[PDB]
């Protein structure tokens, strides 16, 4: 779906009138049924195959040619960008195939090696596309905590492409190379504030150690 | 089909009512008691679902399609 | 569920089976599901089966095959004990 129109802020009121809460459930529990069932029904339609489906596409994007590679890997970037309605299984999934240390591991050894300049620009696409599906894993809670969990900074950081001090007749090169990193470790910066909201309602047992940072 | 319809009516207009009678007597004892699974969730869930289905019922009879008062 | 010692003898290989699993539980995830309310409710099902039916039994069994039972009923309650602490290990 498009964007919902942003909800303006009528910032002064501050003085005590007591009705209009009771009524504001309502007709949110329409719309976010409306858009719900959509995503819902993909959502429930994919966690009967994933098991299958993850395991084909992740093979399929290290065992593909080239450009179809491509395709497989932003197929991949298109189900992350869902997965949350599935409860971030895909991404799960994949740490279960070791898929996000076995990507990092080809991505700093084939890009980020000492013949970077060499690069062929058919498979600097390859290195993009595989560079924006980290990029998607760090747009996640959990996919913080997998990327760290594979030592992503420490290990773009001991390859060789970053001790280089670049000049100009490939500077751009350097910087196409370069601005991928700094975006994925900028992104790892980015979910490490949601810790304030532990309002201790003890009465509802309910164990899942998901690691709140 | 007509018989059905007043049927419904008939029905949706004595719950409204009956709602209305239980929602003034609670807006009483909701001022007086406050100066000196829990099941209460049932009742809070039927009193907003049953405010909810009337107002679809209404828009789904308002907003060709023939306005029912014209058929 | 027609004859006592056929009934006695299915639910003792069944709380053995679920020692095994005792054994075998790791995770936060996998002590939520010996938590759920569908182990936990056939469990004291199963103890309160046998429990009854033991005591049905305690006038005509002999003195070490109903201590051979009466042992098996404290690992029953410890299993229990075990799905209720697993549940309540949820709140902390």
């Amino acid at each position: 779906t498009t964007p919902t129109t942003p909800s303006l802020s009528p910032l002064s009121t501050s003085i005590n009138n007591v009705v209009e809460m009771n009524n504001k459930s309502k007709n949110k529990n329409n719309q976010d049924k409306e858009q719900g069932y959509g995503n819902l029904n993909i959502g429930l339609i994919i966690s009967k195959i994933e098991d299958k489906f993850i395991r084909i596409l992740s093979s399929d994007c290290n065992s593909f040619s080239r450009g179809w590679r491509i395709t497989a890997i932003s197929c991949m970037q298109s189900i992350l960008s869902i997965d949350n309605l599935c409860g971030h299984r895909s991404l799960m999934f994949l740490q279960n195939k070791g898929f996000i240390i076995n990507m990092i591991n080809d991505t700093c050894s084939k890009y980020l090696s000492d013949n970077w300049e060499n690069i062929d620009p058919k498979d600097l696409h390859v290195y993009k596309s595989q560079m924006s599906l980290l990029l998607k894993i760090s747009q996640q809670m959990d996919g913080v905590h997998l990327l760290m969990n594979n030592n992503v900074i420490g290990s773009f950081v001991k390859s060789p492409f970053l001790n280089y001090i670049p000049t100009d007749k490939i500077f751009g090169k350097f910087i196409e190379i370069l601005l991928p990193i700094l975006q994925l470790f900028a992104s790892l910066c980015c979910y490490c504030n949601n810790t304030s909201k532990n309002n201790g309602n003890i009465n509802n047992n309910n164990n899942v150690g998901g690691t709140v940072l | 089909s007509l018989k059905f319809s007043k049927s419904i009516l008939s029905t949706i207009y004595l719950s409204i009512v009956l709602k209305r009678s239980n929602k003034i007597n609670n807006n009483n004892q909701n001022n007086d008691n406050n100066n000196e699974i829990n099941d209460n969730n049932i009742e809070n869930y039927e009193n907003e679902y049953s405010n909810n289905l009337v107002e679809q019922f209404l828009t789904t009879f308002f907003i060709d399609y023939n306005n029912l008062f014209i058929v | 569920k027609e004859e006592d010692e056929s009934l006695i003898y299915i639910t003792s290989v069944y709380f053995y089976l679920v020692e095994s699993l005792i054994n075998t539980i790791q995770t936060a995830t996998e002590r939520r599901l010996f938590s759920s309310k569908q182990i936990l409710q056939s469990l004291e099902n199963r103890e309160s089966t046998f429990k009854s039916i033991f005591n049905r039994q305690r006038s005509s069994l002999n003195q070490e095959t109903i201590k051979k039972l009466e042992q098996l009923l404290i690992k029953f309650e410890k299993i229990i004990s075990i799905s209720k602490s697993f549940k309540d290990f949820r709140g902390y």
